[PDB]
RNA sequence: GGCUAAAUACCGGCACGAGACCGAUAGUCAACAAGUACCGUAAGGGAAAGUUGAAAAGAACUUUGAAGAGAGAGUUCAAGAGGGCGUGAAACCGUUAAGAGGUAAACGGGUGGGGUCCGCGCAGUCCGCCCGGAGGAUUCAACCCGGCGGCGCGGUCCGGC
């Protein structure tokens, strides 16, 4: 007999994409020979976020997109996001972009193509950037979804200012006790 | 193109065969009724296909042309080849080598033009 | 195997019976050899044992 | 209709059966065991002779609680009866038999029991009042019978005082017959 | 009360009526459906208009 | 004080159509002389129960028996389907055959002996090339005519979409 512990043996990580779609699944055979072929660390992270699910892969939108592509010396990169590039209307003016990406919005891709910007997809970036060079690989807020209000130390703890579950909002829905030191206490 | 056509039909073919934990492949231009993205008959561009002649005496080695790709009536060249065994496998191997058209399925081809003729000698 | 042993054993690698390590002696180690006293046997070895 | 054994030679044997007999099964397939071999005229003298209590039929499975006799030493065996039922029923195949095989043109003098099958028939449903406002079950259980005489070398006449005995005539036969005619 | 029925978003049935006609005009999927087209002159097949008469 | 169609409801009734339903211990209690038989003084309670065969051709006739039952014979593709008869399981029973038997039987592992059957075994594989002996030919290469196919950075040919 061995003293050792078993139960952290198998490590919880996407292998592949839990999706069937075969065209996700042809760009998954693509990355899974530059990565393991090339030396570039960029293909290894985009093999990952190809099988990562949903809301692994949170849209980015539009003006995040000319925020982070307007740092200094990020001019002429290509920039890159393994999920979906949405519109955002809060935009005046868009520059001139050359963005990779899985999706985009039928609005996003008239703005992005009128303002003289390049839509690529993660076939067309392998032959044009086999390795990642020049480009910016960007991500979307992963902590913007409404579950993550509700996260945290539970609503009825001191200093907690986790969203509790409530059927409806309102004066009547769990504010009087606990909520208020005129009603028994506050925390 | 073919990797998109083998996604859609590597699991799911009137054609496909899963029995005795084996799997097989039954349609035309499969040299070793393999269900397999290389040996496939359908979705490649270019196909190799060895078959006995109508009668018992010869092979045909089917060839798929490469303009008519979404024309199946014109798709395929059939040549009847009824010589002796050394000459006809020595037609084939040209045909696929000297053309260059599918150089990885020669031996395959090769191998089961050597099982049909075998097959057409009187049984003992 | 009790607790304050169990982490010993494992610090010298020997997680199993009859497994064997060198260990270069000092205070340090001298005296997490004295806790896992009862469950090795040690000594100097000869340049043949090596 | 199928036996459960076949004669050696259907040429030399006979058949008889009967179903739903309305004798003991028990007792019954205690009784074919004792003439199971047996030449035809033994079996018949036998049997004639346990309905008069000379000769004993031993119980030797179906014998809990029999009682025992000086007749079943003879068998080895220290339990015995005289299912006089059971004798009667049997020597009325053996007679049925015996007709078969003069129908068939056999030696009658000649034939043992070579087969013989004692098997339990449907139960008929009757019932019995019991204490306490309760009926439990009151059973017969009949049997089919079946056996299958052949011709051995051995000849054993029929007896002399068996042969000399008037054909007895049956006035309800006989009144069946001139209506039916 | 079972639920027997369900609601399929309009995008998506239509996105299902498009890879029905994709695929639909390739010999190798119409074959591995089964049918016996190894004859006819293209795919797709258009006729002309005299047929709806 | 008053009337008022329509759009709405409908496990009763008359008449219909359908089903990713159940398939005779299921599905209605009820596939059948079922709200029947049967129980209760009554209010009430309430079953079991489908299938020979293509066609009754439903076994004439002979013979044993008082008869039930049998033996022959015959019908049928089959009664190895015989009127509660399609198939015909298990438990349980009879008989036949084989083996065995004083620590209830049964059981795991390891062998051994004997059976039943299988190899549709019993002078022992098949294949490539090569050497040699005997033969025999819709006879090889090389050239000529024709057809088809592949490729061409035809270093930069013409015409097309
Ligand atoms: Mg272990
Ligand atoms: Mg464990
Ligand atoms: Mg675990
Ligand atoms: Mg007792
Ligand atoms: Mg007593
Ligand atoms: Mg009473
Ligand atoms: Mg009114
Ligand atoms: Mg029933
Ligand atoms: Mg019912
Ligand atoms: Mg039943
Ligand atoms: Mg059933
Ligand atoms: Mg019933
Ligand atoms: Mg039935
Ligand atoms: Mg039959
Ligand atoms: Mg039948
Ligand atoms: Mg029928
Ligand atoms: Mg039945
Ligand atoms: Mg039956
Ligand atoms: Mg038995
Ligand atoms: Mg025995």
């Amino acid at each position: 007999g061995v003293d050792i512990r078993h139960n952290k043996d198998r490590k919880v990580r996407r292998k592949e994409p839990k999706s069937q779609d075969i065209y996700l699944r042809l760009l998954v055979k693509l990355y899974r020979f530059l990565a393991r072929r090339t030396n570039s660390t960029f293909n290894q992270v985009v093999l990952k976020r190809l099988f990562m699910s949903r809301t692994n892969r949170p849209p980015l939108s539009l003006s995040r997109m000319i925020r982070k592509m307007k740092l200094p010396g990020r001019e002429n990169k290509t920039a890159v996001v393994v999920g979906t590039v949405t519109d955002d209307v809060r935009v005046q003016e868009v520059p001139k972009l050359k963005v990779c990406a899985l999706r985009v919005t039928s609005r996003a891709r008239s703005r992005i193509l009128k303002a003289g910007g390049k839509i690529l997809t993660f076939d067309q970036l392998a032959l044009d950037s086999p390795k990642g060079r020049g480009t910016v690989l960007l991500s979307g807020p992963r902590k913007g979804r409404e579950v993550y209000r509700h996260f945290g130390k539970a609503p009825g703890t001191p200093h907690s200012h986790t969203k509790p579950y409530v059927r409806s909002k309102g004066r009547k829905f769990e504010r009087a006790r606990g909520r208020r030191a005129s009603r028994g206490y506050k925390n | 193109s073919a990797h998109l056509q083998w996604m859609v039909v590597r699991n799911c073919s009137s054609f496909l065969i899963k029995r005795n934990k084996q799997t097989y492949s039954t349609e035309p231009n499969n040299l070793k009724a393999r269900n397999s993205f290389r040996y496939n008959g359908l979705i490649h561009r270019k196909t190799v296909g060895v078959e006995p002649a109508a009668d018992g005496k010869g092979v045909v080695v089917v060839m798929k042309r490469r303009s008519g790709q979404r024309k199946p009536a014109t798709s395929y060249v059939r040549t009847t080849i009824n010589k002796n065994a050394r000459a006809t496998l020595s037609s084939i191997r040209h045909m696929i080598r000297k053309n260059k058209y599918h150089p990885d399925l020669r031996m395959a081809a090769i191998r089961r033009a050597s099982a049909i003729l075998r097959s057409q000698k009187p049984v003992m | 195997v009790s607790p304050k042993v169990r982490k010993v054993l494992q610090l010298l690698r020997l997680r199993q019976i009859f497994n064997g390590t060198f260990v270069k002696l000092n205070k340090a180690s001298i005296n997490m050899l004295r806790i896992v006293e009862p469950y090795i046997a040690w000594g100097y070895p000869n340049l043949k044992s090596v | 209709v199928r036996y459960s054994l076949d004669p050696e030679n259907p040429t030399k044997s006979c058949k008889s059966r009967g179903s739903n007999l309305r004798v003991h099964f028990k007792n019954t397939r205690e009784t074919a065991q004792a003439i199971k071999g047996m030449h035809i005229r033994k079996a018949t003298k036998y049997l004639k002779d346990v309905t008069l209590k000379k000769q004993c039929v031993p119980f030797r499975r179906y014998n809990g609680g029999v009682g025992r006799c000086a007749q079943a030493k003879q068998w080895g065996w220290t339990q015995g009866r005289w299912p006089k039922k059971s004798a009667e029923f049997l020597l009325h195949m053996l007679k049925n038999a015996e007709s078969n095989a003069e129908l068939k043109g056999l030696d009658v003098d000649s034939l043992v029991i070579e087969h013989i099958q004692v098997n339990k028939a449907p139960k008929m449903r009757r019932r019995t009042y019991r204490a306490h406002g309760r009926i439990n079950p009151y059973m017969s259980s009949p049997c089919h019978i079946e056996m299958i005489l052949t011709e051995k070398e051995q000849i054993v006449p029929k007896p002399e005082e068996e042969v000399a005995q008037k054909k007895k005539i049956s006035q309800k036969k006989l009144k069946k017959q001139k209506l039916m005619a | 009360w079972r639920r027997w029925h369900r609601r399929v978003n309009t995008t998506q049935k239509r996105y299902a009526i498009c890879s029905a006609l994709a695929a639909s005009a390739l010999p190798a999927l119409v074959m591995s459906k089964g049918h016996r087209i190894e004859e006819v002159p293209e795919l797709p097949l258009v006729v002309e208009d005299k047929v709806e008469g």
